[PDB]
């Protein structure tokens, strides 16, 4: 009876709420760009636009009987506000399907929806690693001032541990002493197994080494995890919403408004 | 009726 | 309305508690420095000196029955009353922000005070571990009389047990007996967990191995943590105050008043 | 307004259980030669002399059914009765200072007296471990019986093994089944740890391995720390005093009132 | 009014 | 407490009384031009203007049984109405050393308020005795009508007297008499100090005998003391205004308003 | 709340 | 007033 007609809810409460742990779950598995950075607080589905801001120089502090040194972060000549993209991915129900749970009073199927919900965690992990390139987002690996290390010989247990002390010390004489989070691509990320070196590298890092199958290639990226040198802006954190009916049956739009701005570009180092 | 961010940071 | 009047105070309640625990987190989560060293009594911001006591070259010997022979006594070879410097860094608000977060009920951006806050504590760990030869000031790893233990073969399973082991003989000898805090560049102290010489590290010391990014590329400190080896004295801590109100802005300073004093410049063997 | 009298207490009862309390935790940490040995029990003041016992020979005892074989009498050779020294160190707290924590307000400060005591125990380790010749005291390295046992060049693995046990042998000759304990110089003592050798010495032992600073270059003991073979009296422990008042300045000393008995000299051997 | 540390005393 | 927050007025009134005083000092034995010149009485804050009047020309006036001469109307030949200035300095304070001061119940440090008001006398007396020329003001050596005079061979034993005595000639002929004040730069100062010349002139002139640096290499003059020849028209005498909170300090300014009018430009003889 | 005079001339 | 120890023997 009820799906005789274009229904607003077609689901109830519980498999709404179903849907919801499905989704949450899925992707707090498959993420792997929100652990490397902290999210700035929710700013509602109204926000559309955030300050960007860049902070190239370096003002260490100040040390003074008097405090007269007066040193302070210039803002840029001109704040940007870099608009805030949306990522999302739809998945089909069908009414059979729904009526079919109704009735057997058994758990409804969701596997349309987790499959959803991972390519959407993984297009997120795109947008942070690389920018968009239509939008003009600016990615760790497309932001000007990526530091740059040259990768000589890899696979002696030595250089592993080395390239990522060279980068460490790149960051130091920028700047940056802060904990260093540490993503790495799948193949590097398994090679580096061999001598126990990861251990190392997480100790060095003190806040994570991770791999993300998005890096292509030798890809590893030190970043100084503190606030100020990165952040995510979450308009709205991941939901499903309905998009209307067609051919009776019922598609859903896994959503998501996130922006990646990187306050200062020194605060990143790639290989 | 706050904003209630859903997946938390793992951070 | 409050764009046009003059007031104290911008930020109201729930705001200013969102500052003071980011602040107060911030600082926490990382200062390393603050882990090896006891902290004289709060003095307040009033006092700007302190007696920088300097108890070396002291006198053994009465062992006499009744009281004759007499003693040397124990003061500090000369009161110097050295000033305690002043650690802040200066971040500005614009005041639309702040209304827009007033109007919207979005969160404040305090990604700026959060940066100065990690900062000022990256300053202050400077301070601490290193002295600035513009305001006289004395750190652990410049001091005179530092008691130096080479560290030959630290890549070796080995030698970082033995240059440890060595260090704490050297500190024996001259007199401290004290359980030791060593704190190790991350060179160092990523090398030695894979050995796994860590362990014994950490049970030599009995007070814990720390990691501290200030360091140079391959060097360490070993210290006895009790009082009357080292202090802290601290006048005000990490605080947010309010530069006034210029052209509508609003500028805000986080704030430490902090000075190490080593009195007995014997505790400290570096590598 | 004390600054112009000879005032008779010019600290109040928190800071009497501050310096107490700064002095017994100094005390605990610093004492090596009351970890291996037993204390009679505490005299009080009164008492300045105890009987010195000399238990040379051996004297096996008796076993019969009717008990009467008539043993050989163990007792005193012939009672002493030396009279207990007393250890303390002068420091000085400044008029001053005083003045400014009795209306200023800050926090008064006794490195000095940390100090005063850290050096009264160094003083009564070096008394308990070497004589001092001018009060016809003995300590454990000039006593005479102390079964000197030659020492083999450490550095090379199972030295300090080989002369431990043979310093063993020779006590164990000397019919003494008493646990040992050994206290080594600093210098040996790293010599030993360097191999890992203190695990098999410790759990031979079963007492304990404690370095001493006073030790020379290269000397070392194994002692029976059991009752029977030696006794530390103890009239007065560690208890600051109030030496009047000269020069406006305010001196305290450290106190406290110790004797060594070797009671049984063979239970002792030199390196 | 008083001295009221904020962060310290981490050991 | 109070430091974070900006306040209007930070000290209190012992405070300011003690900065008042100490400006008021400073300003009684710096101020060289006030104890020649009478002042008017000051008029406020509010008034910016005085009527500037010409007394070119004198009328002798008349003696008679019953008064019937018509004697010449005096009134000013040609009113003006001159604009007030602000001469003005600016001296800083520090937070911790009010805060100091308060602790210690010890008087404020005002060094710096001695030496802002130190310089705004300076510029004080070189406003008054040559003017700011842009504003257009008229001083004792920008006058029209100055009665210039040589100063030939100087140094001499009596040039000293010959100048001075030409220079009262020139006055009396115009027909000013009153007590003579006679101000000069340091070097003739000096020239005619060696030998005797001070006590001469101080006799003849009568009333003073100055030094002023802010005269020329060599230059001097002989103004009329008595009122109406010339006067000081006062807004407000020298104060202490506080101009804010900047950068976590607090700046003061010193302030008079003062207007030099020479009412008859023919009272005044330069060198 | 006189305006009052603060320094008087030297004279 | 008793004996009180007050620097108890390690052991």
């Amino acid at each position: 009876p009820d799906f005789l007609g274009h229904a607003e809810n077609p689901l109830r409460e519980e498999e709404w709420a179903r849907l919801n742990e499905t989704v949450i779950q899925v992707a707090r598995r498959s993420l792997v760009g929100r652990r490397i950075l902290d999210i700035y607080g929710p700013l509602g589905a109204g926000v559309q636009t955030v300050p960007y801001d860049e902070f190239q120089g370096v003002s260490p502090g100040a040390v003074d009987i008097v405090g007269e040194q007066e040193t302070a972060m210039v803002f840029t000549d001109a704040r940007k506000f870099k608009t805030i993209p949306i990522i999302y991915k739809d998945f089909l129900l069908h009414w059979r399907d729904i009526e079919a749970a109704r009735t057997h009073n058994m758990p409804l199927d969701v596997s349309a929806a987790a499959g959803a919900a991972a390519l959407c965690a993984q297009q997120e992990d795109e947008l942070i690693f690389y920018g968009d390139a239509r939008l003009g987002y600016e990615g760790l690996m497309t932001a000007n001032g990526r530091l740059t290390v040259p990768l000589g010989d890899w696979t002696s247990p030595g250089g592993g541990f080395q390239a990522i002390v060279e980068a460490t010390r790149k960051l130091n004489e920028q700047g940056h002493f802060g904990p260093y989070a540490v993503v790495l691509s799948p193949r590097l990320y398994s090679q580096l197994h061999r001598g126990g070196e990861i251990e190392t590298i997480r100790q060095l890092a003190s806040d994570g080494v991770y791999q993300s199958n998005r890096l292509r290639g030798e890809s590893g990226v030190v970043v100084s995890t503190g606030r100020e040198n990165m952040d995510l802006a979450v308009s709205m954190d991941m939901v499903a919403a309905y998009l209307g009916a067609s051919r009776m049956n019922h598609p859903f739009r896994v959503l998501e408004a996130l922006l990646l701005r990187i306050k200062h570009p020194d605060a990143i180092c790639t290989l | 009726p706050e904003k209630r961010l859903t997946v938390g940071s793992l951070r």
